[PDB]
RNA sequence: UUGAUGUCACGGAACCUUUGUUGUCUUCGACAUGGGUA
């Protein structure tokens, strides 16, 4: 007990000598400490044998006088706990009872040195909120600096303290912060000083050796061991030298060692890292650059997470774009770069909360398949932040479609926005057409264009359809002009020929846009006037099969507002009073036509836990998903207003959302119709009534829109045209 | 040629200002400047000092004219006369030159092309623009330009956070100035005029300017046409000389608890006789004399001068004070420094939009009444002595500042929409339902005309193993009272038609009392109620209306507001699609039969009466006035409540209560919220349903040896009296959230907890191991039966066992009142007691029903009044609310005392430190202490001894934690913390101290009051004959202290303490009935040195309660044992014990245990085992060494008829009685030499003459 | 003390976590004085 400790320490004690005094000292302070925390050894209630001579020996050891050493150790007694919530806890306390002691003038250099590391680290350990980096962390290093600065005033060389200033400016670097003063003249201070053989340390000596163009100590670094955990870092710096000296075979072969031996978690630095090193040699006019980026898109598309057929999960990083976008530029192959584009579609990103919100979804619907994993990737995720620090490193694919699994009577066309390309000043989009009727060499193209003007006109519309709603018909029509005047090709007859179905993948805010209703410039021609179209979400979601067997029909409304002639006074089945528990048993049945006219709400934070809205309850996506025993294969799908209603306000021109479309997609169905914005009521009963009276869907809505395109170019009505233009068909069955 | 304009900007509410920059700051990559533009600006008129003043710059002007004159055009449909207006430019090439860009979309109200680059007319609103100077805009300065010696000087600095909507903890802030409007409300500029701009341009021009609404984040009207550090220098010395530096922080805390009013000097409190001598005040001149003499000066007359005053003497008492610790300073404010400023992006798409020619306002005015107290947090950095602060205006006024009603009406949008919104500060605006209509409200900013200065309330933290408090763990905070009326006003323009529902239905929660606006809302802080609400419409599309709106201003000024109130109208619109409220109440009923107490020392100290603890009482404004009630405090309440969750329910094997619950994710935390949470009940203060005033009770400690009173503190309390006939209710109500409620685990645990709060185990209050504050029930209403659902044999018990004691009484001896116990040379300590942070297995927790009955004339005086009867004192036997009582102090002492004989334990209660009696250090102290009996007595030289009396006794029998009786003196460790273990024992604590608990740790045994159980028998008829509740006087003879020498006659170190005294029982009370002496025989003659009491008889019978917790088998044994002791042996109770007067006898008749959460069992089956567990556990501590519970016996044995044993002290001298019996002068040269005198002594029954 | 064809800062709640608790019978009999004596 810590009452025994000290009484073992008194019985023992010299006046003259120190260790005693540092025992004695240590002893004391960890029972106060112990005290002030209101731990289980607060119940020994004894005191000090031998009173007189006690009372002495403390009265005498109290008038004659470290704090330092003790709060040292109780850091190096820290740096090694396996939990980091052990470890930020710990450092909590650290801190807060090293603040006064530092705050005194006359502190000392171990104090402010440990008190320093203690701020870095807890600096270190923080966690994300939302898009940006927390204020915390940053104001953790500049308090760093600022302890490092006051004793480096004082005295010159400092090593540990000019190191950890320096490990305080690079991180705030990496962050959004920009360098501090004087680091060039600090980091030239500690070059002249000497050389350390340290992986954290290394970085340093590189950022030196890069910025004042000093190759002595490539030699050092190159002739590391090869007896380490983290060899990949290893293998980075030994490439990064090697460039420095034009090795580029020695490069190269660490650069394939590195790619290979890589890490799980994208928190390490290592990412970042080689995505630096990669545009340097980008810059640096190196082609090498290609084959690195290539693996290393290669080995980071294999990172995500199965929830639900068709659907995959994956945490978000903020530089996977732009590695995406260097990979695509790299790649020479347009089928290749057809497969990396497509790599991309079909993917929910979620962040650390998300995550655990969907965890906690899952524990109250009894997943533990699921649960389970999403603890495994949150304690990983949490784990991996400062591995790079306290030297550790803790430890699936998917078939591919092949293209020539298309028909003999159509064409595909892939989308892909290259953020980057139009950023440097290019054409950012690129579209990708495919042909199956000509020679195996020449049936791939590369088209080109440029989409700022298309954004911001989409953007324009937007805000004005939120506004007012219906008084931006005008302006949808700019748009679709638009449209067609920044992707011409459309409309030659040559890339595209005629009588031959077209099925395009958008990727994008394109996803959003009606590309079958664009508008070439009183003679007027709509594109859905020469060929029909098709969409999906990705291509490899392609799995053609036949249709349904059984004849019957269900309607599922929630739409007090309107009453559907056609569709209730009819031939299908009608439900008006539609539950979940109703729809269950409708998707449990497997009809051959389903109806669901209901409301949504959507959800800009979880994709998950957009809603439907139904009679006393909502029905989340989520829900629609994990549900036992359905059976809707080769069943066709005529949906409502709820897909336009649940789709949350486009931020960035490159983010995706899911949508009951890709939840029905997930069930087999075999087909989806919705329209893009907020339907009309009569529109909606008239073509629904056509496309359940005929069969063909296609056919059907290719003549619907003839009929009433007739009718509109009558009279060039823009506000008919808003009614029309909604329209068009998801999946593709046998 | 031009021609000027004069222009004055009149503000109608604070404004915000920015700080100086450096001109090489002063570009586009700064954060800072970037972000403090909107504001008004600093000017240094050199920049070595800060001395300058403030301006508004004209671009900010131009820039609010634009945006007014693009609203009219809109409005107007692009007409000004006669000529229309193109949609102008706001295209530059060269952007890199541009400080700052266009975000928004701009408006559309035309498809005509911006006019040509090079033309030679322009349209009115290009014209404005300045495509063609044209309209110059100067700056906009104070009047006289006056000169401040800095920014501070005007104004002070504000935080302001951002707050997560999902969690509900800040992670951000900024900071930015604020300069009240009361002391600088205009400023004056100039506009100059090209002269050749076209009237249309002007009236354009006049038009926007009469428009713009607000500007520099407030609303706008634009118009063209030292004894403080002397009187704490001598307090601290005259401290430092009198070295009573302990008292530093507390006097710091009274000197600033006397800011309220300089009456209060007058009323402070005094000692117990009534003399000018109180532990505190009078501790020199004097502190009293010196607060009298500062009130009393004409300087400090006013009260502004003497609130300042009294702050200023307590901030620097609390500095002086703060240096004085020893140890490791702890600091709890650290790592919330989390600054951050937005970033504009300039990549800005640009855009334009149509938003309509309808527009419509809609102005809403009505009250906000506090039915709470509320905490709005604002700390001043230079305020050390509080902890947390409240934010008042520079003529300490409340204030209800607009940044946090904007923030509380987001946060309840976005709670009746279900969708939070995700949106960063920098870029295009949010395009979602909750900031599309929260870009339209308009809020201003109100102030409260009471202005008393707040109320602080202290906080504390109690350790789950120990008990007691947590070592420094204690912290105060500022609340303003309850009842103050704020004025509101609400204006929102919009295109709709009236307001939306989701507002509609914001208003009526608000309406109905669920506006739940301020800060520290866990412990029901701040719940504000809208009531006298009005509400129109204008309609601004309409030419007249408009007109009518333009030159009135919109009616922002007063002489504007109060014509638009008399056109208001009175109720509110009723919404189309109502949302329930995520909150619902529970109401509290408690209903408690025993005093209650909630102790405060800051007012035990202030107040006049000179009681040591007092019940806290919380202020509330009556219009400008207070009023105090007595309450419950709501986070003493939040804490019994999160307690009794946690001691019954685990995690993984471990209780709750021994987490950390840092980064946690437990049941309690997910209930109870955290410090990375918010949670998710909120409990309010209780109030009692009468107005009763508080009583006195008083007590004092015992000493085991010497049987008098110990020179002890004698001390009282003041709490809120009860009985079983008259109990106290108690009401109130929490709030708790809806997901709460429907989650079964959470219904589950708080049911299970409230289950066993209504059962009667934990007390509320403090004192409760006397009986205060014990619950008889609880009940909750409002919950739709899903808590309360939770909320819901008898064998003879055995008789006694005959005694086995005997003792011969002869009829001619004459024996002695009182016998020493020597007790055994071996106590059982134990280092580590047992906790309480859970319920043991296999230890027992229950009750004890008691029965006592009356065998002799009992006697509990009533000590309130001291002249009953009619110098000669007189008392009456102890009422409450005309009961009959008797304290569960006397009863729990009573036991003590033969608990502890009969388990051989330390000396509970004993006076170490006195010295008895009959060059070096030695010799000049014992000469010291030599005066002071020569001086002060109420009747060759004394043999002063040369240790202390606690060192003639063997030290394992000392008390445990004891006082310090070695030489040298522990005053040189006052502020190191290892003071503590030299006091404290090496082995531990003994098992009477185990029991009934210490200093520092709490004990687990409770007694309660007893109550009469019949009319009352008095010993003498009362004066009226028809008056059968009240007894008549009986005249006792004198009382004394008693002479600790008899027991020690000399100083040879071969005399040493005998042991614990006792009394015998004897039938002396005849005489004392009759007007006789005990020894003398002759009539006892009034005096005022003896008391006259009212007593009563033989016969009456009480009963009492007793609560045990986490007791072993054989510590339940003997504490059975110790009360139903055997057939034939009693206690003794009351006063005049020596005479014969109050012996008792108890027997027990029910044990009810506990076996879970809910179900109770009857444990009447078992009490012989415990018995038959308890002796063995004697056997095994002493083998056969089995003499002083015998002796014990023999003093407790009650005569039995046919014997009448003589009693009484013998007199000095044989030529003082009547008897001829021997005296103190001959019986100590006889058979009570000095060398037998112990021996005789500790010898039961034996006789003297 | 501003600069002009481009300022949503009324674009941001100082927010979140801690029982003034613990220990005490309003109890009661031996002297007091300096020398006395020599
Ligand atoms: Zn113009
Ligand atoms: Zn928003
Ligand atoms: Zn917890
Ligand atoms: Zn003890």
């Amino acid at each position: 007990n810590p009452i025994r400790d000290i009484q073992d320490r008194l019985k023992t004690a010299k006046f003259d000598n120190k260790d005693d005094m540092m025992n004695l000292a240590s002893s004391l302070y960890k029972y106060e400490k112990q005290l002030m925390d209101s731990s289980e050894a607060t119940l020994c209630q004894q005191g000090l044998s031998n009173r007189p001579n006690s009372f002495s020996q403390l009265s005498q050891f109290r008038d004659s006088d470290q704090t330092g050493k003790f709060w040292q150790n109780e850091y190096e007694a820290c740096k090694n706990f396996q939990t980091h919530k052990e470890r930020r806890e710990t450092l909590e306390q650290i801190i807060r009872f090293l603040q006064n002691g530092a705050e005194e003038k006359d502190a000392d250099d171990l104090l402010l040195k440990t008190l320093a590391r203690a701020y870095f680290h807890r600096g270190l350990l923080y966690r994300p909120k939302g898009f940006s980096v927390p204020a915390r962390k940053v104001e953790a290093m500049k308090k760093a600096i600022a302890y490092c600065e006051i004793i480096l005033d004082k005295n010159e060389e400092e090593s540990e303290a000019l190191r950890i200033w320096l490990y305080a400016a690079m991180e705030l670097r990496r962050c959004g912060e920009e360098y501090p003063e004087n680091f060039a003249e600090k980091l030239f201070y500690l070059a002249n000083d000497g050389f350390i053989s340290e992986l954290y340390d290394i970085r340093l000596f590189l950022e030196y050796t890069e910025r004042e163009e000093d190759n002595n100590f490539l030699d050092m670094i190159l002739q590391e061991n090869q007896d380490r955990e983290r060899l990949f870092e290893l293998c980075l710096y030994k490439a990064r030298a090697c460039f420095h000296l034009n090795q580029l075979n020695d490069v190269r072969i660490y650069g394939e060692s590195a790619i290979d031996n890589a890490p799980g978690a994208f928190a390490d630095p290592f990412w970042d890292e080689l995505v630096e090193f990669i545009r340097m040699l980008r810059n640096k006019k190196s082609e090498l650059w290609k084959e690195i980026a290539i693996k290393a898109w290669d080995k980071c598309r294999e990172k995500e997470m199965k929830v639900g057929n068709n659907i995959y999960l994956s945490w978000y990083w903020a530089r996977q774009r732009e590695l995406y976008d260097l990979a695509f530029m790299a790649q020479d192959g347009i089928e290749k770069k057809t497969r990396i584009a497509d790599s991309l579609k079909s993917r929910t990103t979620l962040r650390i909360q998300e995550l655990n919100e969907l965890r906690k979804d899952a524990h109250r619907k009894q997943n533990r398949r699921l649960e389970d994993k999403l603890d495994r990737i949150i304690e990983q995720e949490n784990e991996a932040r400062d591995g790079a620090y306290l030297r550790r490193n803790p430890p699936g694919k998917r078939e591919e479609i092949p293209f020539a699994r298309l028909p003999q009577n159509w064409i595909a066309v892939h989308f892909y926005l290259n953020e980057l390309e139009s950023h440097e000043g290019g054409k950012g989009g690129h579209a990708l057409i495919y042909d199956p009727q000509k020679a195996e060499k020449d049936q791939w193209q590369d088209k080109s264009f440029d989409y700022k003007e298309l954004h911001r006109k989409f953007l324009e519309w937007q805000e004005n359809y939120i506004l007012n709603e219906e008084g931006s018909a005008d302006f949808l029509v700019t748009l679709c002009r638009e449209i067609e005047k920044a992707m011409p090709f459309l409309f030659k007859s040559e890339v595209i020929p005629e009588d031959r179905p077209v099925l395009w993948i958008p990727h994008g805010f394109l996803h959003r846009l009606p590309l079958h209703a664009a508008m070439k410039s009183s003679n007027i021609e709509i594109f859905w006037e020469r060929h029909a179209s098709r969409y999906l979400p990705a291509w490899h979601l392609f799995d053609p099969a036949p249709y349904s067997r059984e004849e019957s029909s269900t309607l599922l409304k929630n739409f007090e507002e309107y009453d559907f002639q056609n569709l209730e006074n009819g031939e299908i089945e009608v439900y008006a009073p539609s539950s979940p528990k109703k729809v269950k048993e409708a998707i449990r049945e497997n009809p051959a036509i389903l109806l669901l006219l209901c409301h949504g709400e959507a959800d800009m934070t979880n994709p998950f836990r957009s809603c439907l809205k139904l009679k006393n309850k909502d029905m989340t996506i989520f829900d629609l998903l994990t549900v036992e025993d359905v059976r809707l294969s080769g069943s066709r799908i005529l949906l409502g207003a709820c897909e336009s209603d649940m789709v949350p306000p486009l931020e960035f021109s490159v983010d995706e959302h899911l949508s009951v479309s890709g939840a029905f997609l997930s069930h087999k169905a075999g087909e989806i119709v919705a329209g893009l914005w907020t339907v009309d009521s009569e529109k909606v009963d008239e073509c629904y009534s056509y496309l359940v009276e005929e069969k063909d869907f296609l056919r059907n809505l290719q003549e619907w829109q003839m009929a009433e395109t007739e009718n509109f170019r009558s009279e060039n009505d823009s506000s008919l045209f808003y009614k029309i233009a909604p329209f068009r068909i998801i999946g593709f069955p046998a | 040629m031009t021609t000027t304009m004069k222009i004055s900007i009149e503000f109608l509410e604070p404004f915000r200002m920015t700080k100086w920059q450096e001109s090489t700051r002063r570009n586009k990559n700064n954060k800072e400047f970037v972000r403090g533009q909107a504001f008004a600006r600093w000017h240094r008129n050199k920049k070595d000092n800060t001395k300058g003043r403030p301006y508004i710059t004209g671009t900010l002007l131009r820039s609010a004219v634009i945006r007014s004159a693009e609203n009219l055009l809109t409005l107007s449909d692009g007409k000004i006369s006669e000529k229309t207006c193109c949609p102008g430019k706001f295209d530059t090439e060269d952007k890199d030159r541009l400080l700052q860009l266009r975000q928004r979309s701009t408006l559309r109200w035309t498809d005509k092309n911006p006019c040509p680059d090079n033309a030679e007319t322009y349209c009115p609103f290009c014209e404005l623009l300045g495509r063609s100077f044209r309209i110059h805009f100067g700056n906009l300065s104070l009047p006289g330009k006056p000169d401040f010696d800095g920014p501070k000087a005007i104004g002070s600095q504000r935080v302001l956070n951002r707050v997560d909507f999902k969690s509900g903890k800040a992670h951000d802030f900024f900071k930015a100035y604020e300069v009240d409007h009361t002391r600088f409300p205009r400023f004056e500029g100039e506009i100059t005029i090209d002269n050749k701009v076209s009237a249309e341009a002007r009236k354009l021009l006049c038009d926007s300017l009469k428009f713009t609404d607000r500007l520099c984040g407030a609303l706008c009207v634009i118009r063209f046409d030292n004894l403080a550090e002397k009187t704490a220098e001598q307090i601290i010395s005259i401290l430092d000389d009198n070295k009573k530096t302990e008292y530093t922080r507390l006097l710091a805390d009274a000197i600033r608890s006397l800011r309220r009013s300089s009456k209060l000097v007058a009323g402070l409190p005094k000692d117990h006789d009534g003399k000018d001598d109180h532990y505190l005040w009078d501790i020199g001149v004097t502190i009293r004399q010196i607060l009298t003499t500062s009130a009393d000066t004409k300087e400090l007359k006013n009260a502004g001068k003497w609130r300042e005053f009294c702050e200023k003497l307590g901030e620097a008492l609390y500095l002086k004070s703060k240096d004085m610790s020893g140890g490791l300073k702890i600091t709890r404010r650290i790592l919330g420094d989390a600054e951050f400023h937005g970033k504009p992006d300039r990549l800005e798409k640009s855009r334009s939009v149509s938003i309509g020619s309808v527009l419509k306002e809609t102005v809403v005015c009505g009250e906000l009444v506090a039915k709470t107290p509320f905490f709005f947090g604002a700390i001043d950095e230079d305020a050390k002595q509080t902890d947390l602060q409240v934010l008042l205006t520079p003529d300490n006024k409340y204030r209800l500042p607009r940044s946090a009603v904007r923030g509380i009406l987001r946060r309840d949008l976005q709670t009746y929409f279900d969708s939070p919104c995700n949106a960063e500060l920098g870029g295009r605006p949010c395009m979602c339902k909750t900031c599309r209509i929260m870009r339209g409200i308009t809020v201003m900013d109100a102030r409260s005309e009471y202005n008393a200065p707040p109320e602080i309330r202290h906080r504390t933290r109690i350790n789950p193993f120990t008990g007691t408090v947590a070592e420094g763990a204690l912290f105060n905070m500022e609340v303003a009272p309850e009842g103050i009326v704020f004025p509101f006003q609400l204006r929102y323009r919009g295109s709709e038609d009236g307001l939306p529902d989701a507002l509609k239905t914001v208003l009526k929660w608000w309406a109905e009392g669920q506006a739940f606006m301020s800060g520290a809302a866990s412990t029901g802080k701040g719940r504000f109620r809208m009531e006298n609400a009005k509400y129109e419409t204008l309609d601004l599309s309409d030419e007249n209306q408009r007109n009518d709106y333009l030159k009135n201003w919109g009616w922002r000024d007063e002489k504007g507001l109060e014509e638009l109130k008399k056109r208001l109208n009175s109720g509110l619109p009723e919404p189309g699609n109502y949302r329930d409220p995520k909150w619902h109440e529970i109401n509290v009923s408690i209903e408690m039969a025993s005093p209650f107490i909630n102790g405060d020392p800051i007012r035990a100290a202030v107040d006049k009466r000179g009681t040591d603890v007092v019940t806290f009482v919380k202020y509330k404004a009556e219009g400008e006035e207070a009023k105090p009630v007595c309450a419950y405090k709501a986070e003493s309440f939040r804490g019994v409540i999160r307690s009794a969750v946690a001691r019954i329910h685990m995690e993984d094997g471990v209780p709750l209560t021994e987490l950390t619950h840092s980064d946690c994710e437990c049941l309690l935390c997910q209930i109870f919220g955290s410090e990375y949470e918010a949670g998710k009940i909120r409990f309010e203060d209780l109030v009692f349903e009468s107005d009763p005033e508080p009583v006195t009770f008083d007590h004092v400690a015992i000493d085991r040896f010497t049987g008098g009173a110990a020179d002890k503190k004698k001390f009282d309390d003041s709490p809120l009296p009860g009985s079983p006939a008259r109990p106290l209710m108690l009401k109130g109500s929490f709030w708790i959230r809806r997901d709460v409620l429907e989650d079964e685990e959470y219904c589950k645990a708080l049911g299970k907890a409230l289950a066993d709060v209504n059962n009667g185990l934990y007390p509320l209050g403090g004192k409760s191991a006397i009986g205060y504050g014990q619950v008889k029930s609880l009940g909750i209403k409002g919950d739709d039966k899903r808590i309360s659902r939770l909320m819901n044999t008898d064998v003879a018990v055995p008789e006694k066992p005959k005694t086995d004691a005997e003792v011969r009484i002869e009829a001619e001896k004459v024996y002695y009142p009182h016998y020493f116990v020597e007790p055994h040379k071996k106590v059982e300590r134990e280092e580590k007691p047992c906790g309480h942070q859970k319920f043991h297995e296999g230890r027992l927790t229950g009750k004890i029903r008691c029965k006592l009955i009356t065998k002799t004339p009992l006697i509990v005086p009533d000590t309130s009044n001291d002249d009953f009867f009619r110098y000669h004192k007189s008392y009456a036997f102890f009422r409450l609310h005309k009961q009959i009582m008797i304290p569960g102090s006397e009863l729990r002492g009573m036991v003590s005392s033969v608990y502890e004989t009969v388990t051989n334990s330390c000396f509970r209660i004993f006076d170490e430190t006195k010295r008895l009696s009959w060059i070096p250090e030695k010799a000049r102290i014992k000469y010291k202490e030599l005066l002071r009996v020569y001086n002060n007595n109420p009747q060759i030289s004394r043999t002063v001894d040369d240790r202390m009396i606690g060192k003639r006794m063997s030290a394992d029998l000392r008390p445990c934690h004891g006082d310090w009786v070695e030489d040298g003196d522990l005053s040189a460790l006052n502020a190191y913390p290892e003071k503590r273990l030299l006091l404290r024992h090496p082995k531990g604590l003994c098992p009477a101290c185990r029991l009934f608990g210490t200093g520092s740790y709490k004990g687990r045994v409770r007694f309660g009051f007893a109550s009469l159980e019949n009319d009352p028998e008095w010993l003498i008829p009362g004066k009226n004959p028809g008056d059968p509740f009240h007894g008549g006087p009986v005249m006792l003879s004198l009382l004394e202290r008693p002479r600790p020498t008899w027991s020690i006659p000399g100083s040879d170190n071969k005399f040493k303490v005998p042991g614990r005294k006792f009394y015998v029982h004897h039938h002396a009370w005849k005489t004392i009935k009759d007007g006789n002496h005990p020894t003398t025989g002759k009539a006892i003659e009034q005096s005022p040195n003896n008391r006259t009491v009212e007593a009563l008889a033989g016969g009456n019978s009480f009963s009492f309660e007793i609560a045990f917790e986490n007791l072993k088998e054989w510590e339940l044994g003997l504490l059975i044992h110790s009360l139903q002791l055997e057939k034939g042996l009693a206690h003794k109770l009351g006063m005049a014990k020596s005479m014969g007067f109050g012996s008792v006898e108890i027997d027990v008749e029910s044990v009810r245990l506990r076996k879970d959460w809910k179900q109770w069992r009857n444990g009447n089956s078992e009490i012989p085992n415990w018995l038959g567990k308890g002796f063995a556990k004697l056997k095994e501590w002493f083998r056969d060494e089995l003499d002083f519970i015998e002796n014990l016996k023999k003093l407790l044995w009650f005569p039995e008829g046919d014997q009448a044993p003589r009693v009484c002290y013998p007199m000095l001298r044989k030529k003082d009685d009547p008897n001829g019996n021997s005296g103190y002068e001959e019986l100590k040269d006889g058979e009570f030499k000095k060398e037998d005198r112990q021996k005789k002594l500790t010898t039961p029954w034996t006789p003297w003459a």
